[PDB]
């Protein structure tokens, strides 16, 4: 039996936004 | 992969539109794909199904699928996926091939948008790649598939528009399971109660009419919430059964007499499920959507003006859609209410939407205001956009002259822009109530016909009035009657509204729990608390 | 429920849902199925996306392939109500609250623990009863 | 061309442009292509750089290894020609934008579709072209 | 199968609290089975160690295997793993059936966490089944045995974090060495030192004062440190016969030298270690705690302070004095645990009182840079203020400074986004957690409080508050001549320069600057008088009185509003 390299998934981030203001 | 013959088309119900266009765009294409076969002209019609969660999408596709009697291809978005990238697209390519080699076939793409999201937004490789691997199957349906036979791929999703539209656009047929109206919830509960065993009383036009805003999940519970109800008496007729076969707390004894004879079985009497019982089971059933209020005509104190004002543009127009309809009355958007504050504005839409059997959203102001550009006007548009998704419904904005001032010179850009899009709503089942104790200060825009045209004035008691609201309200809560017209009669009680003669009441009321805190130191509602009560109470 | 392969796990799921249904009516004891049906957004594991699948689909076949009066009961139990993935917890109308035990259930539970012990005469089993008002 | 190990994918690559360089001449046809050449800058990952890497490298054997006699044409086809790398988009000498059809090409399309079927003489592809003004 | 009978009890110390629970939890039910037997009563516990790594486990637990003398089967979790899939559920099958059939027997799981972890991202096959057959293994322990020769599964792992939590209920008893205290370190020190040669000057009382977040590990290589300065006297010897021998730096020529011979090995004498070679040792040897995240001690002392007594006795009584005298402060209510927001305007000497204070205090020093903590993944960001503290509790005492605080914990309104809350409320617990008994001393420095959140101000968070302010007439007197002192005109011209109404709104930094001006006057005078003097470098720059006077002409101060800062 021979352990073969196998590619997963990514981990997730975050996103920093920018909010209008009528005032 | 065979197909269930399990559920049947006679066990879903309320599709009658629905289940039109499946005929000549599923069946066709799946049993007499001969016809196809002589003109020379496969059929490939992806079918999508859309609407709120609970609408009897998956029943439907399982429905349809064990009526045609072609092989079925269940297929859930999320068992998909695998542990490797490459395996995801694995399964899909497993399930396109299968359908090419089972042809004909019908492929359920359950929960589709679980993996035919967006993927521009699905910037990782593995989300990016299975909507690529999804349509290149789809392509290969429409090429690799014989002339005789047709391969029909149905995808149900709660947000089509979370699709790809490389994918959405690959689903001709869109239908969308709206919410059932009265006649088609009466259907769905007809369908629901076909094998069981009723009684004569049922009405259930009227079991539609106090079910808004259900699906056909949310029905279901009602029906198995009623069928508990019904086997009630069947359970307490089995306990004295067990308890007369025998000579720990009560329901242990239960648990260890029903465990004595197991294998010994007794008749249980076929009882029939009442009407009464189905009203119970919707007052114990809360649906995921708002919610009918309490209060009836019985809660309101003479305002028979008002009423009659209020049963002939509102409430008429509802219990009657068709006698109205009759003579061209359109049920006008809405009743402008006003007059001062306090006086039954709120308690009064609040019956109306009782006696309307209708849904109820409460503005208690200026709660829709914000300091952002455009947050401000989607709560509106929010407000509008759940009242038509639980029709019929009343919107109720309380003190609106702070949501739509008049658009005058000296308004700049924040009000302008909350009163065209209120506008732009109102002129889209929805009853939309409106109060305001200043009508020089909102905008005539708003008060035209169409609009908010018509205006009901509630105004303050003069003596009369106080003495019914006062009975109303000491009636509903447990003095005598006596007592009552001496306290409504009082000179103290000259300008109250009737939030006053609601917090009189309230006073009196703890007055009682000062005496009987002192009596225990040492309960009727007596006349010495409405004395202190009318001392402690203004009129504000 | 875990197998030596990632599809033999669904395999003996399919291998109870459909004994069940055999052998109904019967009884399935799913003992804190959260531990394997948790919230599935951040578990992009492929064995744990298709056993909440696998679930909710056994649940319909339970409905469909019964003599009517032969029904099967799937009851479960969880010290997690918050890990059932909401899709599967709205298919669960009924749900039954154990909660804490009183004071007259605590001490039937302190003799049945000590029920294999060598225990001595001046034991009481009230004085424990009276001071364990937040023990389970 | 994905594969479960490390270099399966970029050798599945590999191998279609060296069995076209060994057809030439030959047709590739990369459908899709946007799948598997999105831009690795903001897409950040081990694999998917190397794809693309791979696409670059073969892309490039295939105008350098045939024999002069023989061509090879790579064709690709994308709805989102801004998500490939500019180092694979680079490398197609030819972008061609097949837009929405206009009234004259909605006539001919209709008249594709509608051949192989028996249609009444009374049928006006004009009015048919004219009362589908988006239809792709 | 065999305990390991080379490693006492004797040798392992400070652990006296950790000893005392393991010889009701371990030892007793493997030799006192009987009086189980007779009572009755089956052992399901679950034994697992775990602390801070370094501690002392995998030799504690292979003492106490040699101690009790009932049969041992040491199990390494990487060598579980043999080659084949199947193979590796074979070998832990193989242990605890063995342990069954030779009961009563103990089971060492080192590094159980390399065979243990979490199942939720355990994607392989092989990985998530290792798991289940350890687990099951435990409950054929309470099944297959007479309920008398009990067979205990004795785990130890760094990270108890990363056990499954499928494995981590089935060990009831937990058992938290941690670090040891001065007095189990004196323990300690005198059992490590027991085979050497020592000198009578040595207090290892004392020793043990000065070591902080040191664990066992850690004072074996100051032990191990000590050695090596008993034998540098060896070495130069040693270096000196070969220079006698032979006629490029000079270390590289030491290595050259000693390169040379390599045969010819003279007899190193047997000295003793004294005691000031253990405060060298001690100075060269880092602990395992402070390896990260430890900020560089600041070379600012009290001297490089001017004035500002009035905050330096708040900080040599809240800080600096608990941190000395542990016992003198607490004789009188001062726990030793503080956290202080210094706050005021910009450029008064915030951020250099704390630097003193991280000097003069000498214990352990973190600072955070404002933000530094934050991550674009999720809870990575929480993470690592959560790991903040988890360092700062295992080295105390030690300082947490937060520089320019505002931007770590800024006022929760609409627009703060779902990443800065989750980081200020777990700040806000973190503090909580901070012992009045804890050792942790927290530090915040801001210039605009009105920017900081008011819930890190209550009490048991940052509820001590010291301002900092503008300097009085006076006052800029120590200041300046604090900073012309540091630098090196006398001290007489230092007092009219400070008391020059020109320098009425100067801050710290002002003064600074106010003498950097002074001196690039004095160059720019230098450049000119080369010049005349000259059409050699002998020039010589002195700072003049006169520098000074063109100085106060073109220095301004850089507080606009000094009651801007006074108003919270
Ligand atoms: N028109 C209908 N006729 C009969 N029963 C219905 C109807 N609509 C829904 N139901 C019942 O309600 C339930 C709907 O199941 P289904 O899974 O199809 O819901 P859904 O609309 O697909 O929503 P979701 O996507 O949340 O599953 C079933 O128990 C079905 O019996
Ligand atoms: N209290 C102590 N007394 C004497 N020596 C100690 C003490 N604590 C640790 N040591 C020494 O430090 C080393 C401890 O090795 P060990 O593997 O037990 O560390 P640990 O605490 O288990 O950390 P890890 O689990 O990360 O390896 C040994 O060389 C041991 O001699
Ligand atoms: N009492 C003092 N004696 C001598 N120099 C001082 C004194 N106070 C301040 N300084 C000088 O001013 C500098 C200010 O450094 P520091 O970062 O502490 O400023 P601050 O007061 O914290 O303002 P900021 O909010 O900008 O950080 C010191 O490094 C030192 O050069
Ligand atoms: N005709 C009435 N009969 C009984 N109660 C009334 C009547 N009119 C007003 N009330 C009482 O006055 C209170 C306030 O009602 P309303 O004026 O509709 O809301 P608001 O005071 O917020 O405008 C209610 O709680 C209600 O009980
Ligand atoms: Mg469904
Ligand atoms: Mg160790
Ligand atoms: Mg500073």
């Amino acid at each position: 039996v021979v352990v073969v390299v196998v590619v997963v998934v990514v981990v997730v981030v975050v996103v920093v936004v920018v909010v209008v203001v009528v005032v | 992969r065979t197909p269930p013959t399990k559920v049947s088309i006679l066990d879903i119900a309320g599709v009658d539109d629905t289940l039109q266009r499946l005929l000549k765009e599923v069946w066709f294409p799946l049993r007499g794909g001969e016809a196809c076969e002589k003109m020379g002209y496969r059929y490939d019609n992806g079918v999508l199904l859309h609407g709120p969660s609970g609408c009897g999408k998956t029943t439907l596709a399982h429905a349809i699928a064990g009526s045609i009697g072609v092989a079925f291809i269940p297929v859930s978005a999320p068992s998909v996926i695998g542990g490797t990238s490459g395996e995801s697209e694995k399964n899909i390519r497993d399930v396109f091939d299968e359908a090419i080699r089972l042809a004909p076939c019908l492929i359920f793409l359950d929960q589709i948008d679980a993996i035919a999201g967006r993927r521009e937004s699905a910037n990782k490789g593995m989300e990016s790649r299975i909507v690529a691997e999804i349509m290149n199957g789809m392509d290969r349906i429409r090429q690799n598939t014989p002339l005789g036979k047709n391969v029909v791929v149905l995808a149900a999703t709660n947000r089509p528009e979370f699709l790809d539209p490389a994918i959405r656009r690959r689903f001709s047929v869109e239908i969308d399971m709206g919410m059932p109206s009265e006649r088609a919830r009466e259907q769905i509960l007809r369908s629901l109660t076909r094998d069981l065993s009723l009684a004569d009383d049922i009405n259930f036009k009227e079991l539609a009419k106090m079910t808004p805003g259900y699906v056909g999940s949310d029905l279901q519970y009602v029906v198995k919430a009623a069928v508990s109800e019904s086997f009630q008496a069947n359970i307490d007729s089995l306990l004295a059964q067990a308890r007369a076969k025998h000579p720990v707390s009560q329901p242990q004894r239960d648990w260890l007499l029903l465990e004595a004879h197991r294998d010994e079985e007794v008749s249980w009497p076929s009882t029939k499920i009442t009407m009464e019982q189905f009203r119970k089971a919707v007052s114990l059933v809360q649906p995921a959507s708002s919610t009918i209020p309490d209060t009836t005509w019985s809660h309101v104190g003479a305002l028979e003006d008002v009423r009659k004002k209020l049963e002939m543009s509102i409430i008429g127009p509802i219990k009657n859609p068709e006698l109205f309809t009759r003579v061209g009355i359109k049920p006008a958007a809405g009743i402008l209410l006003w007059g001062p504050p306090g006086c039954g504005k709120t308690l009064v839409a609040k019956a109306v939407a009782n006696e309307s059997k209708a849904n109820f959203i409460s503005i208690k102001g200026p709660e829709l205001l914000n300091k952002y550009v455009g947050e401000s006007e989607r709560a509106v548009r929010q407000l509008f956009s759940r009242a038509k998704s639980s029709a019929p419904c009343i919107l109720f904005f309380d003190q609106m002259d702070a949501l739509v001032p008049r658009r005058d010179d000296s308004l700049s850009d924040a009000s302008a822009r909350v009163v065209n899009t209120l506008l732009t709503e109102l002129d889209g089942g929805i009853y939309v109530i409106g109060a305001t104790n200043r009508p020089d200060m909102i905008d005539e825009a708003i008060r035209r016909p169409g609009r908010l045209g018509t205006s009901i004035y509630v105004g303050l008691p003069s003596a009369e009035d106080r003495v019914k609201i006062l009975k109303t309200l000491y009636r509903n809560t447990v003095t005598t009657d006596a007592d009552l017209e001496k306290v409504a009669l009082d000179l103290r009680c000259t300008g109250f509204s009737g939030a006053d003669l609601g917090n009189l009441m309230q006073a009196a009321a703890q007055a009682c729990l000062e005496r009987v805190y002192t009596q225990r130191q040492q309960p009727v509602i007596t006349m010495e608390d409405w004395e202190k009560a009318l001392n402690e109470v203004k009129p504000s």
